[PDB]
């Protein structure tokens, strides 16, 4: 740790600051997450530890690239790809004006790839939302902080509850399921999908109760034919009130038929019957991103 | 070949060789203590069965024990000449890393002092677990020998729904071959064959060859090696019987199975290799 100079804090979480930083002889930028080990009564964090050997196997163009681990002085810095910034001030700034429906494509299509690349390698990310996007310069949107990630097995078993922050996190979590998996992480992602065509977050709820309710009254209030197994579950209530599924002409009024499908797929009830990134990348929303491969039969 | 099912979330082909992908950045070698001289094979098989009493004894799942195993092999095969009161170290900090990744409410640094009755103070754990994750080059995510079996239970009860991530298998035969497993993997040997052999091995011994293929993809040549040399560990088990599953305090009944366990292993491990 020498040719590195601290341009610019740029974050502070509960085990560490991120700052930007520049290296002196090459000129290029990364972003250092600093952990300071002498304040560690637990040694290394769990949460640093999982996201070290998570993204040391998670090597993919829509997810932010760690470069490298150096431990010096009872300190330890996780050097970054740095992205200059995230999709939550680009909505902010964009919040006028609205961002352009072939970028909210673009960047929809690249957080889909990225998921769904973490997904096939048995990742959850479980902290998708708007301040953890990145954006550059050059039209790229990348995943990032994969502090709350998990790997799962195949089958899982039960893992940590209450993941993921409470506007984006979804009702099976809010309604107490003993199991889940990559589910929540595209419930999360249909409702920034939502966010940047309105400008506005989709279920803004200030307690877990008033979260379960604004998505009840935006998508009707769930039921066993919609949601099998929904009337037994921990947090279910037969006192929750019966609103109305509500058109999505209404939701999201920018949105044309193809989106308001893809979306309508995202934000499933049933976790089983929720679209995963892989078929959604195939979406005819996409058809005009994209072009399919020809897949053996065998 | 893959025993997986079509799967909704990604090609089932993909998620499968990603998975058989990882078995080659994650090496192993059955004669790493010739790095040690120092050391004995059965110094291994003593310091992992201690392990998996302390794993009992705070209620840890068996994936965790398997990485703490896997963590220190591949960390000695990396380190060279190590002595026999430093075994202790190496393992408790291989257990402290491993129940940090996957225990939801991991015990404290000074629970993992404790009992090494003073042996190892907390201050020597963190050094040892740094020294251990950058020796590791911070690859800290194997397929575990248990996890294979969990994915071997998965689809041998495959039901027609073909549902792979919610998992549904009896309790019971899982850690009846858990235990032969274990024993196994006090034996240096058993590194010579991949973690998802090993498993499939000892599935094998309680069924057939069709179920351990359907369930694992591999052919009867495949694991015919292993299977022979797991002969003598697998009559032991026979001899004495399999034991019962078990309750846990504080613990799920359907997450009961997961806790690992201990038994005297270690004279059922000097009943064989003869
Ligand atoms: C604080 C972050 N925590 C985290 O874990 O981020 C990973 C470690 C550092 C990596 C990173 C961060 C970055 N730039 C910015 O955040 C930024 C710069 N200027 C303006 C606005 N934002 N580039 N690369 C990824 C959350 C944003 C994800």
């Amino acid at each position: 740790m020498e040719n590195f100079q601290k341009v610019e804090k740029i974050g502070e979480g509960t085990y560490g600051v991120v700052y930007k930083a520049r290296n002196k002889l090459t000129g290029e930028v990364v972003a250092l997450k600093k952990i300071r080990l002498d304040t560690e009564t637990e040694g290394v964090p769990s949460t640093a530890i999982r996201e070290i050997s998570l993204l040391k196997e998670l090597n993919h163009p829509n997810i932010v690239k760690l470069l490298d681990v150096i431990h010096t002085e009872n300190k330890l810095y996780l050097v970054f790809e740095f992205l200059h910034q995230d999709l939550k001030k680009f909505m902010d700034a964009s919040a006028l004006t609205g961002i352009p429906l072939p970028l909210i494509k673009s960047y929809l299509f690249q957080l889909l790839q990225g998921l769904a690349f973490c997904h096939s390698h048995r990742v959850l990310h479980r902290d998708l939302k708007p301040q953890n996007l990145l954006i550059n310069t050059e039209g790229a949107i990348k995943l990032a902080d994969f502090g709350l990630a998990r790997a799962f097995g195949v089958p899982v078993r039960t893992y940590t509850h209450e993941v993921v922050t409470l506007w984006y996190r979804a009702p099976e979590i809010l309604l107490g399921c003993k199991y889940y998996s990559t589910a929540v992480d595209i419930w999360s992602l249909g409702c920034i999908f939502a966010e940047m065509v309105t400008r506005r977050a989709l279920f803004p709820g200030d307690s877990e109760i008033d979260q379960l309710f604004r998505i009840f009254r935006t998508l009707g209030t769930p039921d066993e034919v919609v949601w099998p197994g929904v009337t037994s579950m921990p947090d279910y209530k037969p006192s929750f009130p019966k609103w109305a599924r509500q058109d999505f002409s209404k939701v999201v009024p920018p949105l044309d038929e193809d989106g308001r499908s893809l979306l309508s797929q995202m934000l499933h009830y049933d976790p089983n019957k929720r679209i995963s990134a892989k078929a959604a990348l195939a979406h005819p929303f996409f058809q005009d991103v994209t072009k399919p491969v020809p897949h053996l039969r065998l | 070949g893959s025993p997986l099912p079509v799967l909704s979330w990604a090609n089932r082909e993909e998620v499968w060789k990603i998975m058989l992908n990882k078995e080659k950045t994650y090496l192993r070698d059955q004669h790493f203590l010739e790095q040690h001289p120092l050391l004995q094979p059965k110094m291994r098989a003593i310091l992992l069965d201690w392990l998996m009493e302390v794993c009992e004894v705070y209620k840890l799942h068996r994936e965790t024990f398997y990485l703490a195993q896997d963590f220190f092999d591949r960390y000695m095969a990396t380190q060279e000449n190590v002595v026999k009161t430093l075994l202790q170290l190496i393992g408790i900090s291989s257990l402290f890393i491993a129940a940090k990744l996957e225990e939801i409410y991991p015990p404290k640094l000074h629970q993992f002092a404790y009992v090494t009755d003073g042996a190892c103070s907390g201050d020597e754990i963190l050094t040892m677990e740094l020294m251990i994750m950058k020796a590791l080059k911070w690859r800290l995510s194997p397929l575990t020998i248990v996890s294979w079996l969990n994915v071997y239970m998965q689809v041998a009860y495959l039901n027609d729904l073909h549902e792979v991530l919610l998992p549904q298998y009896p309790q019971q035969i899982f850690i009846q071959i858990a235990e032969l497993l274990d024993l196994c993997v006090l034996d240096v040997d058993c590194l010579e064959f991949p973690y998802g052999i090993l498993a499939a091995s000892a599935l094998y011994h309680f069924s057939s060859s069709e179920l351990m293929q359907k369930v694992s993809g591999y052919q009867w040549c495949d694991i015919e090696n292993c299977v022979k040399w797991m002969v003598p560990f697998a009559m032991v088990i026979r001899e004495t019987g399999s034991s019962k599953l078990k309750h846990f305090r504080g613990v799920a009944d359907e997450d009961a199975h997961n806790i690992q366990t201990h038994r005297d292993s270690l004279d059922l491990l000097d009943k064989a290799r003869a």
